[PDB]
């Protein structure tokens, strides 16, 4: 159907005509299989919610602190591959800023491209901090094994190589599920996700160092939609900073090596110009009429570089380009 | 063929990388029973790999150690060569053997008092226990697997197979201070029936290497956190014949375990009571016994 | 004399256990004692270093106790990871590697140049 | 006895001296630790490290160039 | 122990405060197992001792 799901399994109002009903599945998963068993709760959420009930969840039913920072972990949704090198210097980097500040990591939290990586900086740990993970409920894989109220569920780490549903990663430590009705399908977690950061930080911090509690997203390759979280990151009040690293590709890449060669901005020669709409239309493969679009998206983005922090490895973890930004978004 | 069966190879071929990348993969249909019995055939083998490849992806090693399948870990004989039936028939013969003698768990209690000595009485022994074994040949799970099973490796030689059920669990420093008396008392049983080199050895060996690791937890377990480390010094081990650590430690016979500075800073502290007048004490102590005035003037910590 | 200081304060444990044990009056009055242990025991029977632990308390030590060994078992990697033998094996086997690749890149750039003087010959 | 008192004229040169040998002392035990066998060691082993890294590098960018220069010879 | 090494290698009179911190190390070694403190502060102390001597 339009909701993607099958035709006799069911039972936005925009052609899916959804029915507002009370939440019924929440509790905790009992992450059996993938090595240690690791106990991650789970609270199904609507995606139109108001952000302070969610707040109140975490702080007094989740027994939850409030941390000194918020690192996300947004990325490329597809599955990609890196340097083993540049995975170990970037999960070392990352626990150590997240042991030092007692960071949430708001991971997506399905195990697809640099969710996995997180994962394997986790690994990396094996041993407090938080991992909480905004997905949808539409692309977990075995959508009724959690299915419970206040039930410690048995969930399995058993993905089908040619399933559609993706199942989440055994060591997050919490779990929210953005629920908009529809199965397997995108953009059901995004602007949960921007209420929920741009609502935390605005909570003012036991030690008001800075203003309130500060905000560090990362990023790792991505598409368009990078780019555009990127845009939505730098003209939010407050100016939440942005790392990237880049060696990976994609709107990373392009990111990086514009602003190696930007100096104020839109002060880019000609001939590099080119070069980044040529890489941007036939390296990452996007359409040419769109390309001078995301030139000038990217050029708005760019008019405020002294936020944005770059990561070139060659020791020098990513702790330095973190705990950097973090001084610089704090005002 | 069927996933047990692929198993089983990999078993007979003690590779656990070709288990690791085909046998345990999504979609295999394990039926009812399967990674329990893969278990149990592990075990009796030796392969400590294999016990970890099934560790990890999911057995749940509460629900799989009954009674009936760690006596079954007690008489197998598909593993490396023990000195388990000399003890068995000594304890029998004092406690008063056919060849065909399924060893009961009883038994192997009767063998913990013995090897253990003093006044250590194990849970086999006791009369609940007693009673669960002349009622049945959860009641018949075990609370606490590791303790069983690192019992069941230390008194059957298999020493890999006993690092490993020494990491996994709780209550890790008195299993570590019971498996160093073990094995020192298997070895002074097996020179006392005066053997090969090899057998005694190697069990001084293994209570040598227990009793390292027991050293070294408490030196981590003093650097992290002093007045817990005294608290894991000082507890009542409910499941180790109701002593503390350092008795374990004083009857395994072992040095440098009470040398270290937790232990004799708690011994010091126990040594002279409630009172805080213990700078160059003996003479004064010698002078409060002499004149009752004296007690007066020394200082008492607080309650 | 090896073992001397080691074996002083294991007797230690002995003789502080063994004092704890005893009255408080000397063996020529140990009598009274004796006496009183008796009258407090038929009056409430007849009408040291063990902390008995509540189970909450004890939670918290086996917590403790586990990120000890966790402790241990990382300290004991990073040392034998970062011991001579070890890095002068994994340095030969990554110079083995080295040697392999670089006679690959070495052909490669054979192949290459000979390409590159066909591609001028052709322009 | 052995007490010489000495002016502040002589004194500070007594003083500079003192400086000029803490600071060969700490140069040379730098210099002890930076040709002992075990940083030595360690120094080769965070080189080949990074380097490795490289050659793996450099031998995707060999076939990368040598595909790209194939394709420009069959293209001409 | 460390901050006193640094102040060490800044400042002058350096080989007197040297002894002198080794005396007073050494001092409150045995000033510590006078008073039956931890054989760590008193083993530390001495090392310290040697250290600066």
């Amino acid at each position: 159907c339009c909701c993607g799901r099958l035709i006799g399994q069911h039972v936005w109002s925009i052609s899916k005509h959804t029915q507002l009903s009370p939440t019924d599945a929440f509790g905790t998963i009992e992450f059996q299989g993938g090595g240690h068993s690791n106990k991650a709760m789970y609270v199904r959420v609507s995606f139109d919610t108001k952000p302070d009930l969610l707040l109140h969840l975490m702080t007094k039913e989740w027994q939850l602190e409030l941390p000194k920072l918020l690192i996300s972990v947004h990325g490329g949704l597809q599955n990609f591959e890196l340097q083993p090198k540049l995975k170990q210097v970037f999960g070392k980097g990352l626990i150590k800023a997240a042991m030092t500040t007692g960071a949430w990591i708001f991971t997506g939290g399905v195990n697809t491209g640099v969710i996995r990586h997180v994962g394997d900086a986790l690994k990396d740990h094996a041993s407090k901090i938080c991992t909480i993970g905004i997905a949808p409920w539409g692309i977990v894989e075995n959508q009724e094994d959690l299915i419970g109220r206040d039930v410690v569920r048995p969930y399995q780490t058993m993905s089908n190589p040619m399933s559609k549903l993706t199942v989440l990663n055994s060591m997050h430590s919490h779990f929210i599920l953005a629920d908009n009705g529809t199965t397997g399908k995108y953009g059901a977690e995004v602007k949960l996700r921007r209420q929920l950061e741009k609502h935390i930080s605005l909570q003012k911090i036991n030690t008001r160092i800075g203003q309130g509690v500060p905000v560090v997203a990362l990023i790792v390759e991505g598409g368009p939609n990078v780019i555009s979280i990127v845009l939505e990151y730098l003209r939010d009040t407050p100016p939440v900073p942005v790392v990237v690293c880049d060696g990976s590709g994609r709107a990373s890449d392009i990111l990086a090596f514009g602003h190696k060669y930007s100096e104020e901005g839109g002060l880019i020669n000609e001939s590099l110009r080119d070069q980044l709409l040529v890489t941007i239309q036939k390296t990452f493969t996007y359409t040419r009429t769109q390309a001078q679009h995301l030139f000038i998206i990217l050029m708005e983005c760019m008019k405020k570089k002294e936020l944005i922090t770059v990561f070139r490895m060659g020791h020098q973890d990513i702790d330095l380009a973190i705990l950097t930004a973090l001084l610089k978004g704090a005002n | 063929a069927s996933a047990p069966d692929q198993l089983s190879l990999a078993l007979a071929w003690n590779r656990v990388d070709i288990a690791r990348s085909q046998i345990f993969i999504y979609g295999q249909q394990w039926p009812v029973g399967s990674l329990e019995q893969a278990m149990l055939d592990a075990l009796v083998l030796d392969r400590v790999d294999f016990v970890k490849l099934l560790i990890e992806n999911g057995v749940s090693m509460h629900r799989f150690l009954t009674i009936s399948r760690l006596e079954e870990l007690y008489n197998t004989r598909h593993g490396p060569s023990n000195t388990l039936y000399h003890l068995v028939r000594d304890v029998k013969k004092r406690e008063y053997l056919p060849p065909d003698y399924r060893i009961s768990l009883i038994d192997i209690g009767l063998v913990i008092e013995y090897l253990m000595g003093g006044a250590y009485r194990c849970n086999y022994t006791r009369k609940r226990f007693r009673t669960l074994y002349h009622n049945l040949f959860e009641i018949n799970h075990f609370p606490f697997p590791f303790h069983e099973l690192m019992v069941w490796a230390v008194l059957m030689k298999r020493q890999k197979m006993a690092l490993f059920f020494w990491q996994h669990g709780e209550e890790a420093m008195a299993k570590a201070l019971v498996a160093c008396k073990l094995c020192k008392a298997m070895a002074h049983e097996a020179s006392e029936n005066d053997m090969v080199d090899d057998i005694s050895q190697e069990l001084n060996h293994n209570s040598r290497d227990f009793g390292q690791l027991a050293v070294e937890l408490l030196d981590q377990s003093y650097k992290q956190d002093e007045q817990l480390a005294m608290k894991l010094l000082t507890y009542e081990l409910k499941n180790w014949s109701n002593a503390t650590c350092l008795q374990l430690a004083v009857a395994a016979k072992h040095r440098d375990f009470i040398a270290h500075t937790c232990s004799q800073m708690l011994l010091t502290d126990m040594w002279m009571g409630r009172l805080r007048m213990r700078k160059n004490s003996g003479l004064k102590v010698i002078l409060g016994i002499l004149l009752p005035p004296s007690i007066l003037s020394l200082e008492f910590k607080n309650k | 004399k090896s073992i001397s200081n080691q074996v002083w304060k294991f007797q230690r444990y002995q003789l502080i256990m063994t004092f704890h044990e005893r009255p408080v009056l000397p063996p020529p009055l140990i009598i009274f004692s004796h006496m009183t242990m008796i009258f407090q025991h038929l009056c409430c029977r007849w009408r040291g270093l063990k902390l008995f632990i509540t189970d909450d308390e004890l939670k918290k030590v086996h917590d403790f106790e586990e990120q000890c060994i966790e402790e241990y078992f990382r300290e004991k990697d990073d040392r034998f990871n970062s011991s001579n033998d070890e890095r002068i094996r994994v340095t030969s086997e990554r110079v083995e590697n080295m040697s392999m690749r670089l006679e690959e890149v070495n052909e490669r750039e054979h192949s290459m140049k000979a390409s590159l003087q066909t591609v001028d010959i052709r322009l």
